[PDB]
RNA sequence: AGACAACACUGACUAGGAUAGCUGGUUUUCUGCGAAACCUAUAAUAGUAGGCAAUUUAAGUAACAUCUUAGUAGGUACAGAACUUAAUCUCAGACAAGAUGUAGAUUUUCAUACCUAGGUAUGAAAUGCAUUUUUUUUUGUAUACAUCGGGGGAUAUUUUAUCGGUGAGUAUGUAGACUCGGAAUGACAAAGAUGAAUCUUGAAUAAUCAGACAUAGAAUGAUAAGGUUGUAUGUCAAAAGGGAAACAGCCCAGAACAAGAGUUAAGGUUCCAAAAUUAUUAUUAAGUGAAAUAAAGAAAGUUUUUAUAUAAGUCGACAAGAAGAUGGGCUUGGAAGCAGCCAUAAUUUAAAGAUCUCGUAACAGAGCACUUGUUAAAUCUUAAAAGCAU
RNA sequence: AACAAAGCACUUUGCAAAAAGACGAUAAGUCUAAGUAUUGAGUGUGAUUUCUGCCCGAUGCCGGCUGGUUAACGAAUUUUCUAAAUUGAAAAAAAAUUUGGUUUCAGAGGAACCCCCGGUUAAUGGCGGCCGGUCCUAAGGUAGCGAAAUGCCUUGGCCGUUAAAUGCGGUCUUGCAUGAAUGAUGUAACGAUACAACAGCUGUCUCUAUGAUUGACUCAGUGAAAUUGGAAUAACUGUGCAGAUACAGUUUACCUCUAGUUAGACGAGAAGACCCUAUGCAGCUUUACUGUUACUAAUUAUUGAAUACGAUU
RNA sequence: AAAUUAGAUGUAAAAAAAAAAUCUUAUGAGGGCGGAUCCGCUUCUAAUAUUUUUUUGUAGUUAUUAUUAUAAUAAUAAUCAUGUUUAUUACUUAAAAAGCUUAAUGGCUUAAUCUUGCCUUACUGUUUGAUUAACAACAAAUCUUACAGUCGCGUAAGCGGGGCAUAGGAUCACAAGAUACAAAAAGGAAAGAUCUUGGAUUUUUGGAAAAGCUACGCUAGGGAUAACAGGCUAAUUUGCGCAAGAGUGUACAAAAUGAGUGCGCGGUUUGGCACCUCGGCUUGACUAAUCCUCAUGGAUGCAGAAACUAUGUAGGGUACGACUGUUCGUCGAUUAAAAAGUUACAUGAGCUGGGUUAAAUACGUCGUGAGACAGUAUGGUU
């Protein structure tokens, strides 16, 4: 009931004030006073060894979580007329 | 408000509660702070009410009247104790308002004198009221030490001596 | 008269056609495993369903349990008085400089009217005591400029060791809805190791849904109940056996069947009754006690310890003394140490309270505190505390 | 002391085809009654003396408007689907109208009950507070009675009765919570009713004794019953599903019968008695729910005409 | 006393440089050694932080003073200021309180408050992961993700599927819209199906349209919940003791007396719990907290007598009558005295049945009524 633990690395607040992960990682309870001296917050690292929070000067730590596939290109070949020998769609323009 | 008459309210219907019992080394309120001799509890934590102590005040004012002194109460009476009827059945809530109490530790001061009179009669005052007060009381002088549950740290005995596990 | 209508009548008899979430009963052996008396819902609360979950035996296991190491969540016991609550205690005011009036010593400096660069004076200052100083008609520094009403008394008026209120306090206490500090325990997950498969899933498929007591800690009651109601742990329930005299719940220990002066647990060992009349040091004299602690309290019971007195004669007894101003002043019919009130610096003595207990209507009188002497103890005085007893 | 009762009172019944009342799966019909308002039925009260007060608001019943409401009926309204036709659209097309069938909506007028007005207390029922004054009600308990069969306080006060009166009688009353045909009140007579007192009388008692018969007891003959887990079935204290012949400890006791007695065997018998439980029953009550009737009202039909008036407008 | 307005912390704002060490980090050197990127060891470099660290510098400008010959040097003071001083900017200013739809708790002040601009995402469909597998089941629920569709705000990043969070019930039936599913011979339709939506003290709120009496009562059960007794308990008691001693006693605490109290015993009264579903007569037994009889201490208040108090002591006795159903209580008259208690408030397979007391009946009160009453009255298989 309201902000006892704040979203720190990697997670969401709920509308309740729920914290959510936001990543696959590894829950971290922990305090930042660089950007605020009175509030703890709870993180989700990736690296169980991690140590929050990270030093303001070191490069974000992100996974890509992607899986790569073969692009679909498609073709250009729906038909005009079904299989009923009817047409699929009819044109009508009005006149002036 | 009074020490025998809080500003409470008394339809807030309190739990029943416990004495303090000191189990960490605490000697809270077993030393004689304002005046020279002081009434010690010296048997067991009780629950004195309001009555009790106003009768004892009277029998130490009885007996030390047309004086000089100076009575201090170390107790106040903050405890609202709600009795159900003895006529009545288990349960259906809980009782009404009877009479104000206080909660007092083991070894603890209750009252302090300070005045010009003379050692012994004030050891009678004290005496009579504490053959009035429920349990056992004991005569203090200004000076002596404190107590660690129902052990005086007398000849130079420190609270770290009653926490070494080894006394032997 | 709910009276009678052929054993029956607040509605007969007989034949035909019921139910009963309630009570009772349910018949051979062996073997394996083995609960629950809780949650949720219910026209429920004696019932029932779904879960938790007992069982069967296959498919899995990075299963489950425990410990170790590192990590995390959360505020109980405790402790404390910070915030909050009750009550209580203390303080509410200081210095420096300046100013003010004074008593001095009459040396020095300075300003002055002089005399002739000195001096008679004449003023101030210096030096020593006071006084003024928390908002003043006294500034500064340091501090929370740091305090108001009412009611008595004093003289519109002032003053308080009186009431309430404000400010200050690293003052005292108080705690289910105070926690700045803060355990152990328990909880979560990771790795490793260990272990009696204890775990999960598939298929199949139950019972149970007033629990009881012990221990700790609470609410409730009356700090009563073999009371009622949560939490933690166990036992009983469904567990025999040994101990607790007898014993569902306590202390041990989990019965497949025998043998053994076998090895042990709790518990015991003079006899009943298996095993010590086994060793050591103390206490008790009351059968206290010895397997269910009655209290406060009293007291030349006894022991120990710690202080203390003693041939400078402790302790006890005995002998004598225990004055004088003075019948203190007042009060009172009377108050002479001794109804009551006020005072209770002295004086002289080996010592002697303007008086501790009796006594007189008031005096008188007998004791005490206190003083000397005699008798007399060579581990032998007095007191307190503690232990066990009465 | 309840019921009935003579007496008293109220309501109802005109008898012309059925007097009312009762009975009739429901009628014809029967009793009423071969009766006729001084008859029959129903209701309450309960001879007689002395009396029976106030309130018609509520409830019930009765009567009453050229009234309101008013189901059926019904002037005036309205709709779904489909068939055909017309119009329309005539593009991939509906849509609208009329008619047939089919299926809905709809209410000016129009009964009793009800609304409204009045009557009725020997109808069901009601019959006051506050401090002479005052408020309120339909009306405020009148006459009489009154510690009563009514009274919690209470053994009310006083008088009589008793050596001693919570009783009985008389009397006063501010009567928790008397009261006038759910009748009020007082006598005569009557009562196996209830209460109280006096005299006499007595084994009721002080306080029992003796005597008689039948049983009880013994012998002979005949020969049950409830009951019964099995029993080698003592006392005390303790223990324990909490009151022990049976467990612990200790004590005591030779074996076995007869007649007495009933302290215990939580003695026996009766699911006897009470309380509680069941989405178990029964009877009864009512302004419980849901229903059926008696009865009332309107109307198609059996069922055809005339006249006038009144009200809608 | 209570109306409005204005106030209520402090600091900083020219500018640094250099050496080492302690870690911690690095998608730095594709470092090196093993098993460019992963893991374990790791040297160097860089960055943040830390040291009270070894320090260096602390000017310039304006002016003042001193020295030197308007300038130089030193010292002192001031110094955010090229900017409409109402300056501005950054940091700091305990806790509580205010505000944030309604109580309370938590939270927000760096926004979840306030102000303003433009807006309606308080959107449509489907869907992820959780609430240590929501409520110790299921269901109704809560939070959250992604994709598609198309709208708003914003420079942008991005935010938006109502509100700071935690308090509004289904099905069925009915009603309004959409979908084009099926259409009982066939074409239609009716009645159905799917999606959206609406009306509920369905408040016994997982959801029945629902008043009583029985003492004339009945059946199945419970003692899983009562009344008597027993058991536990001891608040209370018309049961007692001890301690202390205000006070009374002409004097004088303790002859007698004993406020409000404290520490206990006991199991008589009224109660609690729920282990467990009357009185009289006759005849006893037992207790001792004693009314009489026996021995005895104390008693300005024991002359004697009588009585008071207290210590021993339970052998025997404690009667008769009136009233009341009475135990109890009141009264009369005697007596040495006319005391208590336990025992299933001893004793109904020993007796009694007056009280309580089922069916009958009346009175008062209550109830619309049937009926009821801790009421009253007469009667009622022991
Ligand atoms: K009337
Ligand atoms: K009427
Ligand atoms: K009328
Ligand atoms: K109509
Ligand atoms: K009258
Ligand atoms: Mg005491
Ligand atoms: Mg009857
Ligand atoms: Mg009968
Ligand atoms: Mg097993
Ligand atoms: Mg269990
Ligand atoms: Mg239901
Ligand atoms: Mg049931
Ligand atoms: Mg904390
Ligand atoms: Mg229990
Ligand atoms: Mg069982
Ligand atoms: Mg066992
Ligand atoms: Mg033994
Ligand atoms: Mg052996
Ligand atoms: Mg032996
Ligand atoms: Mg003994
Ligand atoms: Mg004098
Ligand atoms: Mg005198
Ligand atoms: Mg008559
Ligand atoms: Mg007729
Ligand atoms: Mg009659
Ligand atoms: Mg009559
Ligand atoms: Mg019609
Ligand atoms: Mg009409
Ligand atoms: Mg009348
Ligand atoms: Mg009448
Ligand atoms: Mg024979
Ligand atoms: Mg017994
Ligand atoms: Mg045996
Ligand atoms: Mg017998
Ligand atoms: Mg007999
Ligand atoms: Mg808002
Ligand atoms: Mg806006
Ligand atoms: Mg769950
Ligand atoms: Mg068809
Ligand atoms: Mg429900
Ligand atoms: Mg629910
Ligand atoms: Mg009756
Ligand atoms: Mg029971
Ligand atoms: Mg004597
Ligand atoms: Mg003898
Ligand atoms: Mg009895
Ligand atoms: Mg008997
Ligand atoms: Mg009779």
């Amino acid at each position: 009931r309201g902000t006892l633990w704040h979203p720190g690395e990697n997670t969401i607040m709920g509308r309740d004030h729920t914290i959510h992960a936001a990543v696959a990682g590894y829950v971290k309870y922990y305090r930042d006073p660089q950007l605020h001296p009175d509030r703890q917050y709870i993180g989700v690292v990736f690296n169980r060894n991690d140590k929050l929070p990270y030093p303001k000067d070191a490069p974000r730590k992100r996974k890509l979580g992607l899986v790569a596939v073969p692009r679909k290109v498609e073709e250009v070949e729906k038909p005009t007329m079904s299989a009923s020998g009817l047409p699929l769609f009819v044109t009508r323009h009005e006149t002036i | 408000g009074s020490w025998l008459e809080p500003n409470l309210n008394r339809k807030k219907k309190m739990m029943k509660g416990r004495p303090r019992v000191p189990t960490g080394g605490s000697t809270k309120g077993t030393t004689v702070v304002w005046g020279d001799y002081g009434l010690r509890m010296r048997d067991h934590h009780r629950r004195i009410s309001a009555q009790q102590l106003k009768l004892a005040e009277d029998t130490i004012k009885q007996r030390l009247r047309g004086q000089k002194y100076r009575l201090y109460k170390r107790v106040a009476c903050n405890v609202g104790v709600y009795v159900s009827g003895n006529e009545m059945r288990m349960g259906k809530g809980k009782g009404s308002f009877d009479h104000w109490a206080t909660r007092v530790a083991v070894n603890q001061i209750i009252f302090e004198i300070r005045g010009q009179l003379h050692e012994q009669v004030i050891r009678d005052a004290f005496r009579l009221a504490g053959h009035k007060l429920p349990g056992l009381y004991e005569f203090v002088k200004k000076g002596d030490p404190p107590v660690v549950g129902i052990t005086k740290l007398e000849d130079g005995l420190t609270v770290e001596d009653l926490k070494n596990p080894r006394k032997k």
